């Protein structure tokens, strides 16, 4: 496509405007302040983009998808807020600014995160217009599966219950990435795809596309680390990791072959960007 | 009355257990299950089922919503007793026992809340045409009650309570947010899923709002020995006032919840 | 016979129930806690009772008078909270308990006072059912005038800006006592009379009656303090007598009305005359 | 400020001066007169006249409401600056001058608010059909906006603000409550009094909200330097958007309040 950066930027901008409006400061103020501090901090807004892109891909429009786009970003945000906590990563910074609990105390950060999780279902549920009830419920179902015990959270638990061992095989490492990363990206594309009015055959394609690009991200991150604690290069070396990555990328794009090329163009470029970024 | 209420807790427990199976990976499901049930039952979940029957519906039609309410409550219970490391939440007088560490508890709470919504979305029976609207509606109710202007607000404000030094007005308020909003939700959802019309839903909603505030008002009775019956009484009156119109066991099978 | 004691308990009981319902706890919590701490602290509810009795006397009912009745109790309440402040009477206790600013700090007591004052207008304006819009507007103007710089507030300020005089006659002490208390009592009777659909002459009669008990309430207050005001000037051996005259002329205005209907106001008058607290 | 807005403001000043004639007893009306005019001018008041003419009305019918709005704000201003003894509130670095003692200040503020309702109540024109309904409705708006979930929540939360240590989000909220709701109230009321319909009322209200919020932010950028032009851009956009749909001469003026028109004097300076 032409100007993939321009496309990511306009999309992040619509998302940012919608996030701001969705989560206003209100009583009680520390709770909403804390929600906003991490939700509006910036970010590439990849999940919201995947969601809108998928909707448009199958003929839907951004506005129908916007609440869900915001929802997945809310989840993402709260997973990082909980992740930086002292019992977890115990980080003091994030984007050169104090981590959420350093700013509001651990108590607020936990709650503010639980509030984003809760509000995500609420917002999709109540704000989604231009889609029938059985369809909204169904995407509430998808969102739920992608972040629970067979998704985001499974990924996080298994990872914290493994940072104390070494016998981490390819299978274990893939579970963590499939769950701690791909899961929510699959959530995002499926939500968009369903709301857009996509068939099951199209939703399934997009489902594989997401699963490939999510695993593709972690693999390329590993390659890059070695270039310029189990990793793909330690398990199968850099050469095969790169081959795995080209295959992931090749397979993601295969999935998009039957959609209109112009509507698919964003997603395809996103895939290439993930496969070849220098950082 | 004791047996009817008892079979309700049992029906909900047997349903949760049928829904949460310890399986691979045990590191995830082991604590999900342990924490779903280590958490005290909440009448909000009971009230949801009793209200569905009250209006004519079958107990199963509300079973997913009641499990969801338990899970949200359970998740909050777990998160409220987390050993924080910065003194930002005063530790509960009776500091509860933790089997898993803070990180597993934190994550698991994050895994259980969506389990509630997964159950609801999953309970849609494609052969019943009114299901999607009502389930949808109930998903909005629960996510709101467990959200930032519902339970989390109570949970947050609760940390401002200084034992034996905070007014009853303030304490009642905390209970309204922390417990009332959810009981209001349980009854409202129960009526919704049972096919109740707008007026009955609103009435049951308000009853639960009062009833849950009273109920939580009781949990705290230990921390501040000032169980002024006048507040306890004022609540029951506003409540039973909402059952009036429903006349029958209605304004009765419910009052058992105020005994 | 007219059981005045039972009548009041029931009115007060009804008024307290409406005040508690009208001012709930909500965010910001401290502001609402403070409003409620002084509003529902117990008190005789004489002003809300005057209001309701006047409405009833002329043909209307309680429900129509209740929002205004609460509104005058709200302004009465903020008036005491503000008067108790260090820059004013600087009181630490009131109604047996610590004054508002002692419980919440001065900033909140001031704010919560301002809240009750505003909300009194909101309440009457928006919750009064049973009277057309122009009747309501008129009631708000009557309340405004009675608590303004030509009223409750005027009295109070002429009192502080002369808290070290010596030439206080019967016209300087008539104004303060006709304002720094008479005004709101007076206004309570008027809102009720108009809200009940009273005709002009009836409102004129009750306003005059209102004047007398208004002054009576002030005079009787100065006597309860001491057991520069009336006590000082003519001394109880005619200060207790002055109150006796007022009550009479108060009850004399009530003759405009059937004696059966006027019993409550005749009662509230005596109670204002022979109260101990 | 712009020519149009200073003249509306002067109208309100003359009306207030005519309604508050310093008479005996002067220990009463002297302080009442001084404090009415010692308080800062508020656009929430002019916004009222403005929105009224913007919807067809004659600013003259919105006059009582503009005066009342300024008056509710003046009493609030005085109270906020009251010398307090227990140190229950940070003595706002920005101390102002005090012509009268606390007791007189407290009391006058208390007498200023009802006065605003007096002017309103008493402005009812018999030869006007809907007058009592609009005036009733305006009294509910003003008393709400000057009430505990209005201006007072803002004054209250304002005390927790700590010198360049409080977030822009929190400050924006304090300004929304302290200024926003009153401006919103003012636009809304003038629309109402000017005969508007509900959709306009709701947009002028929304405009008032954003503008008031934006204005409070401007008035605090001199006490907590940090005001990123992102917030301003944000409120500014939100406001103009609401304004959309009012095309005309008078409409031109409204949008000016929020976004200054292109002037040579502003380019000549920077050059
Ligand atoms: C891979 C995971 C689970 C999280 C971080 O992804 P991002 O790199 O998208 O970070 P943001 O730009 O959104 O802030
Ligand atoms: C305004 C003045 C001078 C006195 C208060 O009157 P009240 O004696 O009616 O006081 P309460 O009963 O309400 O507590």
């Amino acid at each position: 496509m032409f100007d993939f950066d321009g496309y990511m930027l306009r999309k992040a901008k619509s998302v940012n405007k919608a996030l701001e409006a969705a989560v206003q400061m209100k009583e009680p103020l520390k709770i909403h302040e804390s929600m906003r501090y991490s939700l509006l901090a910036g970010g590439k807004r990849v999940r919201p983009m995947l969601c809108i892109a998928a909707c448009e891909l199958v003929g839907g429009d951004e506005s129908t998808a916007m609440p869900a786009a915001c929802a997945v970003e809310m989840i993402h945000t709260m997973s990082l807020m909980h992740d930086d906590l002292p019992c977890m990563d115990n980080d003091d910074l994030r984007r050169g600014k104090p981590t959420n609990h350093m700013a509001f105390g651990e108590s607020v950060a936990v709650l503010a995160g639980d509030a984003l999780l809760s509000f995500a279902f609420e917002h999709v549920a109540a704000a989604t217009k231009g889609a029938p009830p059985e369809r909204i419920v169904r995407v509430l179902g998808e969102l739920a599966v992608s972040i629970g015990s067979e998704g985001l959270v499974a990924g996080q638990v298994v990872d914290v219950c493994s940072e104390g061992m070494a016998e981490v095989g390819l299978d274990h490492l893939e579970f963590i990435h499939h769950h701690k990363t791909a899961a929510l990206l699959q959530g995002s594309v499926v939500l968009g795809a369903i709301l857009g009015g996509g068939k099951e055959e199209e939703v399934a394609k997009l489902r594989k596309f997401a699963n490939c690009i999510g695993l593709l991200f972690q693999v390329v991150d590993d390659i890059l680390d070695v270039t310029k604690k189990t990793t793909y290069p330690k398990l199968i070396g850099v050469e095969k990791s790169k081959e795995f990555a080209d295959r992931l990328n090749r397979e993601a794009q295969e999935q998009l072959l039957h959609f209109h090329p112009h509507r698919a163009a964003p997603l395809i470029a996103l895939a290439n960007y993930i496969a070849y970024r220098d950082n | 009355m004791q047996p009817y209420w008892a079979a309700i807790e049992a029906d909900i427990e047997r349903y949760l257990k049928k829904s949460i199976t310890i399986r691979p990976p045990e590191t995830v499901f082991g604590p999900m299950h342990h924490l779903t049930f280590a958490a005290p039952a909440t009448a909000a979940s009971t009230l949801c089922l009793a209200a569905c029957e009250l209006v004519g519906g079958d107990r199963s039609q509300a079973m997913a919503a009641a499990a969801a309410i338990h899970l949200v409550h359970a998740a909050a219970y777990v998160h409220e007793h987390l050993p924080l490391t910065d003194g930002s939440r005063p530790v509960s007088k009776p500091a509860i026992q933790h089997k898993y560490g803070p990180n597993v508890e934190l994550l698991t709470g994050d895994g259980i809340v969506p389990f509630g919504f997964e159950l609801l979305a999953g309970s849609v029976d494609p052969a019943r045409t009114d299901d999607p609207d009502r389930i949808l509606r109930v998903i909005i109710e629960i996510s709101r009650a467990g959200g930032p202007e519902g339970m989390i607000s109570g949970l947050h404000r609760e940390e401002e309570i200084v034992d034996g030094n905070t007014s009853l007005d303030f304490i009642e308020y905390v209970c309204k947010k922390k417990y009332g909003e959810m009981h209001a939700c349980g009854a409202a959802c129960g009526a919704i899923l049972g096919g109740a019309a707008e007026e009955e839903i609103q009435k049951l909603r308000n009853f639960g709002l009062y009833q849950g505030t009273l109920r939580g008002m009781m949990e705290m009775k230990n921390s501040h020995q000032l169980i002024d019956e006048n507040i306890i009484g004022k609540l029951k009156e506003l409540a039973l006032e909402e059952l009036g119109g429903f006349h029958g066991k209605n304004a009765e099978l419910m009052s058992s919840l105020v005994a």
